RNA sequence: GGACUUAUAGAUGGCUAAAAUCUGAGUCCA
């Protein structure tokens, strides 16, 4: 419900040094850059998140014990929002340097932070209880550093009582999201915080202490920020007669975030401010009285009523389905013959074992998305992942292998009332009896086709939703006084900039255009060919309508 | 547009005896009670009796009955009060009890209707097709006055005779029938644009992102074609129930009326104890938008900043092979894209056809950004290639060519995270875990329980005919007949296109709620059993028999404040 | 503004979702 995550960076020499990886830009400034795109994106998708920053070993006056705090662990707000944006923006104008802020110098012996100290602080954080704020359901810590060695590497009776301050962590329910920076040229020793980080019982030993290059620094950050949400949990009956039946879990990968959704009611009269609540009323229409809580649902029959018993409603769907969400394997299919790209109808969900509530779900599936895997099959599922909710036929995919996530995709399969029927025509001439004039708009077609191919794919991270975007940076700017700059007097090239500002999709539309329009210009005649194909393509359009 | 149905049984002694007017009577029932749910304005009905003891109708002829008159519209009441005489006449002569009425028939349809465009019709019960004598005098007088057509129906040449002479006449069987009404039906949804405008590529962004109509057609540097789109897949809640309260009356049956809602707004008084309610208007209420930890009510100027302004229009981004595109990523219900001869020219559904067919040869998929309506939701959406088989007139086959619009996610849309291995797991620092003891039995073992339930053998729907075309589900009357299309039975075998069980239920039970507690007077409910037909389409399918109870024990299977937060 | 058809219909809603809410939608006549 909520969680807190704090952030924890490192001081050093080649964090402030600005590296070819990073298409030359310091790993701390990938850092802040990324810890501003990440309350950017989470104000939109989870605002009941808590952030904090600090950084070490920093020779600042502010500074308590070495460890500097940019702001405190707090729910995401716009006044440290508006900090970390003022810092960012002090750096691109070079009204300040990185150097400048922490106070670090570049003589090659600034001062390091006890580590002793750092995770004590970890522990005292996370145990703060805040007036306005909620408590911490989820407690992470971020831990960025670029020394393999400190100082403390060579005391082993510091070791162990570093190794306590990490259980103490552990205990209390906070862990570790570790960011160990390593470079082409210099690698990450993890030997030392593999120990002090390590636990003694057999699932969890502690988190990943394998480094990254600084290149992952901002995807590994935005990668696991998210949440795992879950959708539904249900019982996998494989064969009901053996007790065949396993535990599964269902997570949402892509969810549909509407602008406006998140709102409260204020009702104020004079010096009265007070929150207000929507009440839906049901009214009699013959005596106008309020009946709410009083009503019943019936079938409509002509001009008959039909009202079943909560015990003949049971026995009505007792037919077809249980009570409590489940899912129940028909058989298994080619994926050939099971998965098509024209007939989705719902979003998509994550199946992963879950032992908790079956014991041997995860050796179960482990098998099954080997299996299926290994002779491209899937399962067909009959059941509902909610109780109050018609069940369904779906789709069970095994995950692919070029994926990170093991485990499996589902797909609800449409009921024949849920395919719709084809709209009938006014012509059916497609002009395919002309075999060689539609045969040569099939071939311009292929090359103009040809010209336009997303060579990385569709990423949703390259689409931020317009609708979105307008809304939260509308409230953005009115809570910190921020005025627009729209102007009216616009420009159609002061609009057009805007546009492709406001929406990721209209700046790839107006490359594509660009392309056809440098395609005319240039007087290579291979790079002549693309408009070329357009002005052919345009030539059948005409022909074909001024003969028929 | 309008029709007239007019219904004929035959009471004859083989009738009563071989129970076959107890069958007609559950054909009647059937289609009566499905017709008063519309209750149409232009569907008639109206019901005759052959061979009967009883005489009463317009012209005196004997040996006919108009046990129900001629109605429009059709009502449940109604229904349960035809079903009702027919009910009690049946049970009358149970043990101890034509051409003229055919005659009756059409004067009786020439006086209620005169000459208005109504399509006339007339379906007969009875048994026993060659024993019956019409005369060619007669057949020759039938022919002349009679303007309307025939259904006749096999209870158990002569009967022929009348059948091909009248114009689109046909013959079903009894079981035909009790057969069709059984078997779970499609509903016909008629088409319905969602959208009209331009299919884009290589479009000025000035132009067409505007209320304007600049036409991206006159653009020589821009693919533009006219499309339409229709809903593609829909999802359906069954059948839709009606919020209402109950009231009294003479004759207390279960009688509801309808409720309307208004929405009213309270504010909360604390007294940890309640709250006192009270209601306060609407006028003194603003609406407060989240921006992390602060609440804000935004002055009326900006709260219409807060609205991207759209335009209607669909512009290809790129395109892609159909397996470099994840099939997870299709998030929302599907919809055809179809070119526009409507609003457009013929070279649009030339151009698009292409388009089509281009993508379907080489299996591309197309990335494209779609807005429906101004100030609509703007969506990047997949754009699948698809074939339509349509009956043609020509022994050739006709695949029109489409494509399927479906939404792709935003950045803000994904909440994908890191999973635990499920292969070669490991520990949470990421140390390999000992691989499992048996093995290799689980996974030689769960490959024959997948073998176990191949469906392969179930056949796909044939390419071309997942979706299907409007005009070869639409029939000249709205009467339950059998299909009559060869390839439309038996392609019922795909098993990923099952009907819908939810609604086929609850039909089957409220045609039984009303058959047993309305008409026989019951007051107990027997809800009967779902179809072995549509059951099976929801049970485990057995390729070979399989034992997993070795498999089970190997795996190990085992059950276990808010008025300071805004702000500014 | 009417007639007809559709209710397994046409839409909305949303802190990501309620066995919720509304009556809409298409065609033809003035």
């Amino acid at each position: 419900i909520h969680e807190g995550i704090l952030f924890c960076i490192e001081l050093s020499e080649t964090m402030f040094k600005e590296s070819s990886d990073l298409e030359y830009k310091s790993p701390l400034l990938e850092i802040l850059e990324s810890l501003d795109e990440l309350m950017s994106q989470l104000v939109i998708t989870r605002p009941g998140t808590a952030i904090g920053c600090y950084f070490y070993y920093c020779n600042r006056e502010d500074a308590k014990e070495g460890i500097y705090e940019l702001f405190p662990l707090r729910d995401i707000n716009a006044t440290f929002m508006k900090k970390l944006n003022d810092l960012l923006e002090d750096l691109s104008s070079g009204r300040i340097s990185l150097y400048d802020y922490f106070m670090f110098q570049q003589t090659g012996s600034e001062k390091q932070v006890r580590l002793s100290v750092l995770f004590t602080f970890m522990l005292d954080t996370f145990l703060e209880e805040i007036p306005g704020q909620k408590q911490l359901s989820n407690k992470r810590v971020f831990l960025f550093t670029d020394i393999d060695k400190p100082q403390e590497a060579q005391d082993i009776d510091e070791r162990a009582r570093l190794r306590r301050l990490t259980i103490d962590l552990f205990d209390n329910k906070v862990n570790f999201a570790t960011f160990f920076i390593g470079y082409a040229d210099k690698p990450f020793d993890n030997e030392f915080y593999s120990d002090i980080l390590q636990l003694g019982d057999s699932e969890f030993d502690g988190p990943s202490t394998k480094p990254i290059d600084a290149k992952y620094i901002k995807s590994r950050i935005l990668r696991k920020k998210e949440v795992k949400r879950i959708m539904f949990q249900c019982p996998l009956i494989l064969d009901e007669k053996t007790n065949f039946i396993v535990g599964v879990k269902g997570y949402t990968m892509y969810t549909h975030e509407k602008a406006g959704v998140r709102y409260k009611l204020v009702y104020e009269h004079e010096d009265i401010r007070q929150e207000a609540y929507s009440k839906r009323k049901f009214l009699n229409p013959i005596t106008g009285e309020d009946v709410t809580g009083k009503t019943v649902k019936v079938y409509p029959y002509g001009d008959l009523d039909i009202n079943l018993s909560d015990s003949q409603d049971q026995i009505v769907m007792e037919a077809y389905t249980q009570k409590d969400a489940f899912l129940k394997i028909i058989g298994f299919r080619s994926s050939s013959k099971s998965i098509h790209y024209f007939n989705n109808i719902d979003k998509s969900s994550f199946i992963v074992p879950d032992e908790a509530k079956y014991e041997g779900s995860i050796r179960t599936l482990a098998s099954l998305l080997k299996i299926l895997r290994k002779k491209d099959k899937i399962a067909i599922l009959w059941g509902k992942l909610k109780s109050n909710s018609h069940p369904s036929l779906y789709t069970l995919s095994p995950s692919s292998v070029k994926d990170y996530n093991e485990g499996f995709y589902l797909y609800r399969v449409p009921f024949l009332d849920e395919i719709r029927k084809f709209p009938s025509l006014l012509s059916y001439d497609d002009g395919s009896e002309h075999k060689l004039d539609y045969d040569n708009m099939k071939k311009v077609t292929q090359s103009i086709m040809g010209y336009f191919n997303l060579r990385d794919g569709y990423n949703p991270s390259d689409f931020k939703n317009p609708l979105l975007q307008k809304h939260y940076k509308v409230l953005h700017d009115y809570l910190l006084q921020i005025e627009t700059t729209f102007d009216e007097n616009e420009t159609p090239n002061t609009k057009k900039d805007r546009m492709m500002r406001e929406d990721d999709s209209l700046r790839k539309l107006y490359y594509i255009r660009n392309k056809i329009l440098e395609s005319e210009k240039s007087e290579d005649p291979i790079i002549q060919r693309l408009n070329k194909y357009v002005k052919i393509w345009n030539m059948f359009y005409k022909k074909f309508n001024d003969d028929n | 547009s309008s029709e007239s149905t007019t219904f004929i049984v035959d009471v004859s002694p083989s009738m009563m005896k071989n129970n076959n007017v107890s069958k007609s009577m559950a054909y009647l029932e059937y289609t009566l009670l499905n017709k008063s749910k519309k209750s149409r304005k232009t569907d008639w009905i109206s019901c005759y009796l052959a061979n009967c003891p009883v005489s009463e109708n317009s012209q005196e002829i004997p040996n006919v009955f108009q046990i129900q008159s001629f109605l429009a519209p059709v009502t449940t009441t109604a229904t349960i009060g035809f079903i009702k005489r027919l009910k009690q006449y049946c049970d009358q002569h149970s043990h101890d009890s034509m051409i003229q009425c055919l005659l009756v028939v059409s004067l009786d349809i020439k006086q209620q209707f005169q000459a208005r465009k109504i399509l006339k019709q007339i379906v007969v019960f009875t048994d026993n097709l060659d024993d019956l004598d019409i005369t060619d005098e007669e057949i020759d007088l039938l022919t002349e006055e009679l303007s309307t057509r025939i259904i006749l129906i096999d209870c158990g040449s002569n009967w022929l005779k009348l059948v091909e002479a009248i114009p689109n006449s046909r013959i079903y069987n009894m079981n035909e029938l009790l057969v069709e009404i059984t078997s779970p039906a499609t509903s016909v949804v008629k088409p319905v644009r969602v959208f009209s405008g331009e299919l884009r590529l290589g479009a000025d962004i000035l132009s067409t992102q505007t209320s304007n109509p600049s036409g991206s057609m006159q653009d020589e540097n821009c693919l533009c074609i006219k499309v339409e789109a229709f809903p593609a897949t829909k999802a359906v809640s069954g059948l839709n129930r009606k919020t209402a309260v109950e009231v009294e009356d003479s004759q207390k049956k279960e009688r509801y009326v309808g409720v309307k809602s208004i929405i009213e707004y309270e504010i909360h008084n604390e007294g940890g104890s309640s709250y006192i309610p009270v209601t306060i208007s609407k006028d003194s209420v603003t609406k407060a938008y989240r921006y992390g930890a602060d609440y804000v009510v935004l002055p009326s100027v900006l709260v219409d900043q807060t609205v991207y302004e759209s335009f209607p229009g669909l512009d290809l981004r790129g395109f892609l092979n159909r397996e470099a595109l994840p099939r997870y990523f299709l998030t929302s219900e599907s919809s055809f894209i179809t070119a526009d001869t409507r609003l457009g020219c013929q070279s649009d559904l030339m151009a698009f056809s292409a388009l089509v067919d281009v993508m379907l040869e080489n299996r591309k998929i197309a990335v494209a950004r779609y807005v429906s309506k101004k100030d609509s939701e703007v969506n990047m959406c997949a754009l699948c290639p698809v074939l339509i088989e349509h009956s043609n007139i020509n022994s050739e086959k006709k695949f029109v060519k489409s494509l399927t619009l479906c939404r792709l996610p935003f950045a803000e849309d994904e909440r994908v995270t890191d999973f635990p291995k499920l292969l070669d797991r490991t520990t949470t620092s990421g140390v390999p875990l000992k691989k499992e003891t048996d093995g290799h039995q689980i996974d030689e073992l769960m490959e024959q329980f997948v073998d176990s339930m191949d469906t392969d053998e179930l056949p796909e729907i044939p390419l071309g005919n997942y979706y299907q075309p409007i005009g070869e589900v639409t029939t000249d009357t709205t009467l339950p007949l059998p299909s009559l299309n060869k390839d439309q039975e038996e392609n019922k075998k795909d098993p990923l296109r099952i009907p819908t069980v939810f609604v086929y239920r609850q039909q089957q039970v409220l045609l039984e709620w009303i058959h047993q507690l309305m008409i026989n007077d019951s007051r107990e409910f027997e809800i009967p059993e779902l179809p072995d037909s549509l059951k099976n389409k929801i049970s485990p399918y057995t390729h070979k028999k399989f034992d997993s109870t070795k498999l089970v024990e190997v795996l190990g299977i085992k059950k276990v404040k808010r008025g300071e937060q805004h702000s500014r």
